[PDB]
């Protein structure tokens, strides 16, 4: 019967897919490894895929997944147990150090580019043509931290060009040194900007941008992954509310 | 609350972007429209601009016919009385040949013909706009997954409308051109069949529409939930993994014990809506053609 | 095992009951006070329902039924073979979803994430706890919910569906469609164009986001962006199971006859009403 046969060719059909879908999907982050970073006994049923390779633009190279797997960077954490399966406890500053939520990657030291080579993000002094269109303009307001202390004052909003959107507020320090802060991380209110997850203390801490019109990819994830961390690593400081 | 990030809070507008020129004929390109703040608190405030080359021409003109040979019935149908025919909307219904004419185009007008037309008409726009989705695709030096995805769709339509009534001796096996009587024939094409709710593929189908609703329930909740690190930039995070991509993973990996990667989570997405369409497509086509009662089918196949 | 870049995430902290006690993991899955619950709620939920399965005399899965009570006994309990299990067994999977639930948060709060998929998920429990507590609580009785089994639950679905006729005609439940089918042309679509971006034609670099945007401006004129569409994405699912919800808590409740005829108030509105031609008059 050609309906049975119809649904069983496709029972087998799906298990075909979903076997090439999970192996797509161990493209990153595989093979697996023990707490100590060496490789796994058991890895599954799976296997890895034969590797593709993707051309970057604007003549950044190649990726070429799955490969030589490694974080390019110390890790400062310490086993808590004696046994697999429990947390690593942070060896000094999770925040300074980059783990646990304010954990960053190592991707690369240069911006990502738009479709015509050109710095993705700039501050808006440096993106001819672009301004506030609709809600509150933030530059101008003071930056307010979780412990309810002044951190500084919204310098300039970073806009994504091709995207036309904001992605961080450059903000101004007491020493006179500016910041990111993702803008996903803050609340633009109507007298000032208010970060939950920072205290006004740990500013300074944020990453810094070795260019004052750019940021690379590597900056952004420290940053991202600095403010991030706040949530856990600054509740002591976090005044309710 | 923290922002959500499901609306923006400051909206940036800069010079109209024209986009990508790639091998675009942009003579076929218009101008940009205009922009629109209240699009801007959730997505692009930017209208336009948009290509429109012969195909373009001949999908939208053809679209159109469909849409006016069915208006003109409706209009007709309420005796052309606007007050009719804005009460009666829901009601009215272009209907196909009746089973006495099978595949013929004999048909008058009045009892099917406009039916025929409608269709001829709706099948050249769905087609050529068919052509677009590649032949765009192609001139941006972009892959053909959006044309093959769609393909899927046109299947479930081509079955409906053309494949089975085909195979079935008649046009009158097809749907009629109506809001109302296009949920009539659907309930009375599974009281006819034996209830599709034993049909296997139908089974699946509805497996694959949840689990659509499911997976970008998830990816949807996931990207907004990493956007703090960057997230939606998803092409970016698939040549250059970021934290973004890896708390994304881990929270999967943690919470139901695997997980997808940025560039995969993607072939998950297209197949889970692709199959929808592709599963239920073959359920209808094997629907009074090879099997008359699903229960009756069921009974004598697990 | 884990994966090459964990460890780094795998700090201490972030539960919300419990400290430490049960702040580990086994294998990939994080535990958890969470996970404990869950656990708890799904076992005893499962022996109850092998419970079942033994009472009504069968172990297969496609015969397998806990029957909600006789709707006689209203909204109070029923004995264990004759409607208490599964009033039991519908205390278990509310423990084990809700637990669910705030394990995510617990994982959320460890990642430093946002807690979208969490909210995203108590829609879904919000669709179940329709079906099975305010629809059949606003009804009067735990008879008024669906069946657990694999059949039997679609025996249901139709049976409830054919009580208001052709169930089509429900408005919400309309909408509640319109939004499931959207959502999926939505993920269609936009697997597709981040895969023909990533995997452009052969030999070509990969493509950006601007490739993106200008191929649907080319298509129909409009490009959402890539942070539009999985607000999209969310927002249509998340639409489609509300409306779900929607449509069935006003039915048997709000509205209890036939769906088609609801419609009759648009069709005799006082000016077009006594019109005639047309299909209604
Ligand atoms: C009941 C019967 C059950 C079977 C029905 C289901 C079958 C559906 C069709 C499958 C097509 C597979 C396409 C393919 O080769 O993928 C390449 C793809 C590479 O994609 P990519 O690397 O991103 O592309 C880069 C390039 O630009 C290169 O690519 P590109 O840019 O040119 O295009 C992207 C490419 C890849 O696109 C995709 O991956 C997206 C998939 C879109 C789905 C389209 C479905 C169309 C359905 C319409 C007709 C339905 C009729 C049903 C009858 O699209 C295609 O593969 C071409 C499709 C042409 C369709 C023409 C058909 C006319 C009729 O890899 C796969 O997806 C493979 C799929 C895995 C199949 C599982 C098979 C298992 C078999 C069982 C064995 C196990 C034993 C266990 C016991
Ligand atoms: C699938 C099994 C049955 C069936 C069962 C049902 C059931 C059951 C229901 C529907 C419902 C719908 N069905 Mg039906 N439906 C079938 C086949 C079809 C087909 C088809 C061509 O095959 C079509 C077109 C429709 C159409 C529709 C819609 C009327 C409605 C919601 C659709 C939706 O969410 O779309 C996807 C969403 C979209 C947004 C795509 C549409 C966008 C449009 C085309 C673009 C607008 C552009 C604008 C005009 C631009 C102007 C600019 C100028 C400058 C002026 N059905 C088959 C036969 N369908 C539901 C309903 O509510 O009916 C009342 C419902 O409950
Ligand atoms: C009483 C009714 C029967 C029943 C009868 C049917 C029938 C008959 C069919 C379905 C089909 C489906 N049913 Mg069923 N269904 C029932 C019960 C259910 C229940 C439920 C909770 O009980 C659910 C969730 C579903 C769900 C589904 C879907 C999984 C599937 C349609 C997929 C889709 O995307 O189509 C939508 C997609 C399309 C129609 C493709 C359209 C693409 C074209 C190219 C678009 C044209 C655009 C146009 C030119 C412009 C737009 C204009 C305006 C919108 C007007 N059914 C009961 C048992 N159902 C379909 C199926 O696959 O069955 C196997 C089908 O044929
Ligand atoms: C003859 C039958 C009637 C009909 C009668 C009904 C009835 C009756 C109902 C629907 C409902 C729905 N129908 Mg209708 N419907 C009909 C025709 C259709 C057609 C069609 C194409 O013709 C379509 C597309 C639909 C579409 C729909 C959806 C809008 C909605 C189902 C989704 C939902 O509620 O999800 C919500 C999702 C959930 C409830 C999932 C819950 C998941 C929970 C949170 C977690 C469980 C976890 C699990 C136990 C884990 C297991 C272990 C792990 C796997 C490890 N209907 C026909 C005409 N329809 C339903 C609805 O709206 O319900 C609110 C409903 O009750
Ligand atoms: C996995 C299957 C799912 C799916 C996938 C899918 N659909 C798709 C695609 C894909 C992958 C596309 O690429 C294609 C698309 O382009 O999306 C943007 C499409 C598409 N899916 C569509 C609809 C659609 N899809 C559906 C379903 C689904 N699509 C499934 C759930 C449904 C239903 C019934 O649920 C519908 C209604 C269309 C939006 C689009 C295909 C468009 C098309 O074929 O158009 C030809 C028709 C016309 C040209 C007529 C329209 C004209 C307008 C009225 C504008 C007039 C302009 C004029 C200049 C003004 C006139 C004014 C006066 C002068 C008169
Ligand atoms: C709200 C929009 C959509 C959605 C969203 C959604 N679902 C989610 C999430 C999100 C965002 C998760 O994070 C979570 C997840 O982990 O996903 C992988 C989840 C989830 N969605 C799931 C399923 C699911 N979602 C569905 C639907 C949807 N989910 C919507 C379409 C459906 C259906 C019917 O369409 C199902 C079946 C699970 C895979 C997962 C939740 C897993 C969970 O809670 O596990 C804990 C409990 C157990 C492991 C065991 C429970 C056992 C009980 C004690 C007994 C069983 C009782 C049951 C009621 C009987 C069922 C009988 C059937 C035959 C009807
Ligand atoms: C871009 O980013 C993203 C990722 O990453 C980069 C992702 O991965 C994902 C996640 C998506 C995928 C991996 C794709 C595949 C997903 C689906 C098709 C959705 C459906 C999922 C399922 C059907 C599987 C559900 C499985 C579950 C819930 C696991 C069952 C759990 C158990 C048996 C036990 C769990 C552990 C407990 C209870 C804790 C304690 C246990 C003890 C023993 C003690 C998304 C969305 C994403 O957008
Ligand atoms: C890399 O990333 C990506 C981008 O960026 C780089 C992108 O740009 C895009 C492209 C995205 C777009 C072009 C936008 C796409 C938009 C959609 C797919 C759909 C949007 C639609 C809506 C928001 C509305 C949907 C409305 C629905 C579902 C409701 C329909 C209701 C009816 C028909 C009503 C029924 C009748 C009645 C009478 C109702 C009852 C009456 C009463 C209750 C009264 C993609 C895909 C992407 O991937
Ligand atoms: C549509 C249902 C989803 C089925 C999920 C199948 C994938 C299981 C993958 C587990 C192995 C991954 N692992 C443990 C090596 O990381
Ligand atoms: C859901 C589709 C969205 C289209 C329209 C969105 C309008 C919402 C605007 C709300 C945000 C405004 N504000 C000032 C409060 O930020
Ligand atoms: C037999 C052809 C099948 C193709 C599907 C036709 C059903 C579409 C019904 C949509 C309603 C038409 N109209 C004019 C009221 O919009
Ligand atoms: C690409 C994602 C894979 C999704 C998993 C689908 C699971 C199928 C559910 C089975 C129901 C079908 N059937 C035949 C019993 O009717
Ligand atoms: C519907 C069933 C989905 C269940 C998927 C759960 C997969 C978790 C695998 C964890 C075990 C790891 N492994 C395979 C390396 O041993
Ligand atoms: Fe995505
Ligand atoms: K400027």
């Amino acid at each position: 019967d050609l309906a049975s046969l119809a649904i069983y060719s496709f029972w087998i059909f799906l298990a075909g897919l979903i076997y090439y879908l999970q192996t797509e999907n161990m493209r990153e982050g595989y093979p697996l490894e023990n707490e100590d970073g060496t490789p796994a006994a058991n890895q599954g049923p799976f296997p890895l895929p034969k590797p593709k390779t993707f051309i970057l633009p604007h003549g950044r190279g190649t990726l070429t997944v799955p490969g030589p797997e490694s974080e390019d960077r110390p890790i400062a954490l310490a086993r808590t147990a004696v046994s697999e399966g429990f947390p690593h406890a942070p060896t000094g500053d999770p925040m300074k150090d980059g783990v646990g939520p304010a954990s960053w990657v190592a991707r690369r030291d240069l911006p990502e580019l738009d479709g015509h080579g050109h710095n993705k993000i700039k501050p808006m002094k440096a993106a001819a043509g672009f301004h506030v269109s609709a809600g509150k303009n933030p530059i101008g307001l003071p930056v307010r931290g979780c412990d309810l202390e002044i951190a500084g004052k919204v310098v300039d909003i970073w806009v994504d060009i091709p995207e036309q959107m904001a992605r961080f507020l450059e903000v101004e320090l007491k020493d006179g040194s500016t910041r990111l802060l993702p803008m996903q991380m803050v609340k633009v209110q109507s007298n000032r900007v208010h970060v939950n997850a920072l205290s006004s203390d740990l500013f300074a801490g944020i990453p810094t941008i070795k260019s004052p019109t750019e940021v690379t990819l590597l900056e952004e994830d420290k940053i991202c992954g600095y403010v991030a961390g706040g949530l856990m690593y600054a509740a002591p400081k976090r005044k309710s509310v | 609350a923290e922002y959500q990030n499901i609306f923006s809070q400051v909206q940036v507008r800069g010079p109209a972007d024209l986009g990508m020129t790639e091998d675009v004929n942009l003579a076929n390109r218009s101008g940009v429209g205009p922009f629109s703040t209240l699009l801007g608190w959730f997505g692009n405030a930017q209208l336009g601009p948009i290509y429109l080359g012969s195909l373009g021409v001949l999908s939208l003109f053809s679209g159109l016919m469909w849409f006016f040979t069915i208006g003109i019935w409706f209009w007709y149908q309420a005796g052309w009385n606007p007050a009719v025919f804005l009460r009666d909307l829901f009601f009215f219904s272009l209907e196909p040949p009746a089973p006495e004419y099978g595949l013929s185009f004999a048909a008058p007008l009045k009892e099917g013909g406009l039916w025929l037309i409608a269709s001829f008409f709706m099948f050249v726009a769905v087609w050529s706009w068919w052509g677009r989705t590649y032949l765009r695709a192609q001139a941006l030096g972009m892959g053909k997954h959006t044309a093959w995805a769609f393909l899927s769709a046109i299947w479930l339509w081509m079955v409906l409308g053309f494949i089975r009534p085909i195979l079935m001796g008649s046009w009158s096996e097809a749907v009629p051109y109506g809001i109302f009587s296009h949920l009539d024939w659907t309930n009375n094409f599974s009281l006819v069949h034996g209830n599709l709710f034993y049909n296997p593929f139908h089974g699946l189908s509805i497996a694959f529409l949840y689990g659509s609703a499911l997976l970008f329930a998830m990816h949807g909740a996931t990207i907004l939930a990493v956007s703090r690190f960057g997230g939606e930039r998803e092409l970016e995070q698939i040549a250059d993994r970021g934290t973004a991509a890896e708390r994304a993973a881990l929270f999967w990996r943690w919470t139901m014990g695997f997980n997808a990667t940025m560039e995969g989570i993607h072939r998950w997405a297209i197949w889970m809506a692709v199959l929808v369409t592709l599963t239920g497509g073959i359920g209808i086509l094997l629907s009074g053609t090879v099997v008359d009662n699903w229960y009756v089918w069921g009974q004598n196949h697990g | 095992a884990l994966l090459s870049f964990e460890r780094k995430y795998r700090v201490p902290g972030g539960t919300l009951v419990g400290g430490n006690l049960f702040d580990f993991w086994v294998g990939p899955f994080y535990v958890g006070f969470f996970g404990v619950a869950t656990f708890f709620f799904a076992a005893l939920g499962i022996i109850l329902i092998a419970w079942s399965a033994v009472l009504q005399g069968t172990w297969n899965p496609q015969l397998i039924s806990v029957y909600p009570p006789a709707l006689e006994y209203g909204l109070g309990g029923a004995p264990l073979a004759k409607g208490g299990l599964w009033q039991i067994i519908t205390i278990c999977a509310t423990g084990a979803f809700v637990s669910w639930a705030l394990r995510e948060v617990e994982i959320c709060r460890k990642l430093g994430i946002g807690y979208h998929i969490p909210f995203a998920f108590a829609f879904a429990i919000l669709a179940y706890l329709t079906l099975v507590l305010f629809r059949p609580v606003m009804m009067g009785a735990w008879g008024y919910a669906f069946p657990y089994g694999i059949w039997t639950h679609l025996d249901w679905v139709s049976n409830t569906g054919y009580t208001y006729g052709n169930f089509h005609y429900n408005p919400a439940h309309m909408i509640a469609i319109s939004f499931f089918f959207t959502n999926a042309l939505a993920l269609a679509l936009h697997g597709a164009l981040v895969l023909s971006a990533a995997n452009p034609e052969k030999g070509k670099e990969m493509r950006t986001p601007d490739h993106e945007d200008t191929f649907f401006r080319d298509l129909v004129g409009y490009s959402i962006g890539t942070l539009g569409i999985h607000r999209l994405g969310l927002l249509l699912s998340l639409s489609a199971v509300f409306f779900s919800a929607l449509c069935m808590i006003i039915t048997g409740t709000i509205w209890f006859d036939q769906w088609v005829d609801w419609w009759q108030w648009w069709v005799k509105l006082p000016w077009w009403a006594n019109i005639p031609g047309g299909i209604n008059g």
